[PDB]
């Protein structure tokens, strides 16, 4: 049978995961955007000639809804850590929710990415593409790109990726 | 703080605040879906569980209902204690006409529409010839897996497993086994002209849907008599349709302005009239009254 995943967008607030998840799903992309509570989203991909039922869990950006926070963790088996790479401040916010991950999971081996969301707005870049790939080296490796939700640069990549490092 | 999870037909949900708790109404937390307003006019919210799913009105207050839901199941069906909690879904609101459902362009307002429309397919709730259901399952599979490629699809593709999510269950292990060369081929030929943008495919497969009789019918539970027969009492903008409640089967279509109806006694149970063949029937259930009342609102908008 098709085998289930469960994945979970992590990040700050206004950094595109909404958008993200709404362009991978549902193929629309707006200017417009509602805030957050939790949203689930389900949707069947082919990811290495793999039939995949993917759960994919939008989360609110912020500390509130711990109850939340500790289950996503606890039952997430992928992650997708999102920042802008037109605001520092969401790029710095990252590290804590990389240490909780790996406190919950009690190990360092667990599916990630590191995602420098909103590739497209150039002129506005504060975070340096070089600095994501030092962060995700640091964080022992860990798989990185550069998204656009807008233009759909490596959108669908996001969600495979996590798919294929579970199957490892 | 209190949210409450809004449930879709595919298992997807939208958590939304609710800002006056049990208080809250359907029209608050409908301000809290990702519809615009334009949109929130096409669907609305139900309380739905295995036995029993009801549209919800803009004053009603959706978590008394859950609250209340042993004491309306009493009230509204033969059933004993039940054990189940039912849960909040947006969905189709059964009085949206078909003209204006058959203009919306919106995508959002589309995939929710498809989603529900391709549920009621598997589900069994739309009888149509075969050429029709082959037709909805080469659209499934365009959606799914897009373009068809004759090295991955021609052979060895569509199983048991993978049929059952493109055909009704009722089809299922009957005639679907025999479908399957022609499914293939109108895929073929559908990739083979026609968008295949995903909300274009969504609305080609709501397109075929919308002639079908039941298309967007609100179902209730009721029985007739020939032996009891447990059937779904179906109503929407174009009329009453009953179904076998175990087979799906349709027993009884008739379009406003073809038949009449009666409350009986009290509510519980509604007689209806054929205008043209003077035949007539019962039907037993304690929704009698609801279904009348939806009956006199849908033939009233024409
Ligand atoms: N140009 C561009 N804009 C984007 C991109 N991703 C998101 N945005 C815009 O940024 C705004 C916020 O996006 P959204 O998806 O709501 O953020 P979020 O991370 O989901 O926000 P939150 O619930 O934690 S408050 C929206 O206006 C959206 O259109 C992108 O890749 N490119
Ligand atoms: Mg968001």
């Amino acid at each position: 049978s098709m085998r289930e995943y469960k994945l979970v967008v992590l990040g700050s607030v206004g950094v595109g995961k909404s958008a993200l998840t709404v362009q991978f799903v549902q193929g629309i992309f707006v200017e417009k955007y509602d805030p957050t509570i939790e949203d689930s989203y389900r949707k069947q991909v082919e990811v290495d000639a793999q039939q995949c039922m993917l759960e994919i869990l939008d989360t609110a950006g912020t500390e509130q809804f711990t109850a939340m926070r500790d289950l996503y963790m606890k039952n997430g088996q992928g992650f997708a850590l999102v920042y802008s790479i037109t605001a520092q401040s969401t790029f710095n916010d990252l590290q804590d929710l990389r240490e909780q991950i790996l406190r919950v999971k009690d190990t360092d081996d667990v599916p990630m990415i590191l995602v420098g969301n909103k590739c497209d707005l150039e002129d506005e870049r504060v975070v340096g593409k070089e600095q994501g790939q030092n962060l995700a080296r640091q964080w022992n490796n860990c798989a990185f790109l550069e998204s656009s939700a807008k233009s759909k640069i490596n959108v669908n990549e996001i969600f495979y990726d996590l798919v294929r490092q579970i199957n490892r | 703080f209190e949210k409450v999870r809004i449930y879709r037909m595919d298992g997807s949900y939208r958590s939304v605040e609710l800002k006056h708790g049990n208080n809250t109404t359907v029209q608050q937390i409908m301000e809290g879906m990702r519809l615009s307003q334009e949109t929130q006019q096409y669907f609305t919210i139900w309380i739905c569980s295995e036995n029993l799913s009801l549209q919800l009105k803009p004053y009603h207050k959706p978590l008394q209902h859950v609250r209340d839901w042993p004491e309306i199941l009493a009230e509204l069906t033969n059933l004993d204690p039940q054990r189940e909690t039912p849960q909040l879904f947006l969905r189709r609101d059964v009085r949206l006409p078909l003209e204006v459902e058959k203009q919306i362009e919106d995508p959002l307002a589309i995939l929710i529409l498809f989603d529900e429309a391709r549920y009621n397919l598997l589900k069994g709730f739309y009888t149509a010839p075969d050429a029709k259901l082959i037709t909805l399952a080469s659209l499934l599979l365009q959606i799914v897996y897009g373009n068809y490629e004759s090295k991955k699809h021609k052979q060895g593709f569509l199983n048991e497993e993978n049929l059952k999510s493109i055909v009704p269950v009722t089809k299922l292990k009957s005639k679907a086994p025999h479908w399957t060369n022609r499914i293939l081929h109108e895929y073929k030929n559908l990739s083979t002209g026609v968008s295949k943008e995903m909300h274009h495919l969504q609305r080609m497969f709501l397109q075929n849907c919308w002639e079908i009789p039941t298309y967007g019918a609100a179902f209730f539970t009721g029985q007739i008599f020939t032996k009891v027969i447990p059937v779904y009492v179906g109503v929407n903008i174009k009329g009453l349709h009953l179904l076998n409640m175990e087979t799906k089967a349709l027993l009884i279509s008739l379009k406003y302005g073809c038949f009449m109806w009666q409350l009986g006694d009290t509510d519980t149970c509604f007689q209806i009239h054929s205008m043209e063949n003077k035949m007539s029937f019962i039907v037993h259930t304690k929704q009698a009254g609801l279904v009348v009342k939806l009956l006199m609102k849908l033939n009233g908008q024409l």
